[PDB]
């Protein structure tokens, strides 16, 4: 049972600090070297800090000044303080351990910081049913738009849970400081227009949860 | 040590030998190997060149030496559909930009859905008119809009899925952003899917209201 727990991942100005809690448990903390790796949205890895079960700290240069690896070997828990942000800061940031000579061996499963200039802005909920009587034949598709809310990311549901096959829900876009979220679902002609659904959906930020019903026609 | 894992991704049917390689700018004692899925941490997979970690199948093999490393997945399960970043930690510690494997299937053209705006989008006084574009192979597509018959492609957000689990396909989320006043200056609002399937595209359109 060796599990980490990261915390405290959020929205901050560019220029303002962040302190990343990651909690360990399930293995002796002390006699373990703890770092953070962080992911960018595009999906590289990129090592930020590395500190000894000793408490010598390593760093990278472009590291060096801004971040700051420490370790409570007594209540088992590993600290980043990350000072001035960049929007370049903007990644998942992961705690992970090896030991000695060794590579990483386990990574918990990371908290997400955004640095940006950009306010909690709610969502919008739209539906999208498109059938006024004409291609009501073989199945058809509902629809279910989240527009512009910030920041990321956004959780929705079809029915609580209900629909697992033929749901599709895409990755939100940027426009310009305002995040889109398209999510669709299909189903047989004999279960719609009948059993009527309705698409949840919950912004983290503002923590708006408007449900929306699709409507006839 | 710049890590270099080409090509960053690619496709192969269950079945096939996989082999991803990982050529570091300078000499290394190890390489190791991390698998990513979507929504999860990398976990570790072959480590110290060689070594599978406790869980991996014996399918994958971690080979090489000094400045060229590969990973080999001697028979390629949909199960192992990820992306495989290669890392060293022998100077300060670094990762590849990792491959990405994606299960090769069928050829699939996709079930097109337009709709036009919700009442309380035109309502807000903004036009939004979404077309899904759902389950084809290959990932590759191209969408092209026509606002009264004339190819119009300005306020087009685009959004693909990460393949499927089950049917491993990939499916689009096209939304045309207009205005109301945009909105009420045109009649005909069509979506052309052309995909390698057929040369005849896949089109669906409304003439606004009824
Ligand atoms: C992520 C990771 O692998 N982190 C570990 C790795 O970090 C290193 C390794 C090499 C250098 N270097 O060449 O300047 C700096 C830091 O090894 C250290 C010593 O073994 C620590 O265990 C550290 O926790």
């Amino acid at each position: 049972e060796v599990k980490l727990v990261e915390s405290g991942g959020v929205l901050v100005k560019p220029g303002g600090s962040l302190k990343l809690s990651c909690a360990a448990s399930g293995f002796t903390f002390r006699n373990y070297d703890m770092s953070w790796v962080r992911q960018t949205p595009e999906k590289r890895l990129e090592w930020v800090a590395s500190i000894s079960g000793g408490y010598t700290t390593y760093y990278p240069d472009i590291m060096r000044g801004r971040f700051t690896i420490s370790r409570d070997n007594v209540r088992n828990i590993l600290y980043l303080e990350m000072r001035s942000l960049r929007s370049e800061d903007t990644a998942m940031y992961y705690c992970a351990r090896n030991y000695g000579h060794d590579a990483m061996d386990y990574w918990g499963q990371g908290t997400s910081v955004t640095v940006s200039s950009a306010k909690t802005t709610a969502p919008s909920v739209y539906p999208l049913a498109p059938v006024c009587g004409d291609t009501t034949g073989s199945s058809v598709t509902l629809g279910c738009l989240v527009k512009g809310y910030f920041p990321e990311p956004v959780t929705l549901t079809w029915n609580s849970g209900s629909l697992s096959s033929g749901v599709h829900t895409f990755p939100a876009v940027l426009q310009s400081d305002l995040y889109t979220l398209s999510s669709s679902v299909t189903v047989t002609s004999s279960t719609w227009p009948s059993q009527s659904i309705t698409c949840n959906v919950a912004h983290p930020a503002s923590s708006t949860k408007v449900d929306k019903k699709i409507e006839p026609r | 040590i710049v890590l270099t894992q080409s090509p960053a991704i690619m496709s192969a049917s269950p079945g096939e030998k996989v082999t991803l390689t990982c050529s570091a700018s300078s000499g290394i004692g190890f390489i190791h190997w991390y698998q990513q899925k979507p929504g999860t941490s990398p976990k570790r997979w072959i480590y110290d060149t060689s070594i599978l970690a406790s869980g991996v199948p014996a399918r994958f093999s971690g080979s090489g030496s000094e400045t060229s490393y590969s990973l080999t997945i001697t028979i390629m399960e949909a199960e192992d559909a990820a992306t495989y970043y290669c890392h060293q930690r022998s100077s300060y510690p670094t990762f590849g930009g990792g491959t990405k494997l994606e299960i090769k299937r069928a050829d699939a053209a996709p079930t097109v859905s337009i709709f036009p705006p919700s009442s309380e989008q035109l309502t807000s006084g903004g036009a939004s008119v979404v077309c899904f574009l759902n389950n084809f192979y290959p990932k590759d597509i191209n969408v092209k809009w026509k606002i009264d018959g004339s190819e119009r492609q300005n306020g087009v957000l685009n959004s693909w899925t990460d393949q499927d689990s089950k049917d491993s396909t990939y499916s689009m989320s096209s939304t045309l952003t207009l205005t109301k006043d945009e909105y009420e200056r045109h009649n005909s609002y069509t979506c052309e899917a052309t995909h390698k399937t057929s040369t005849s595209p896949i089109v669906k359109s409304f003439n606004r209201n009824e």
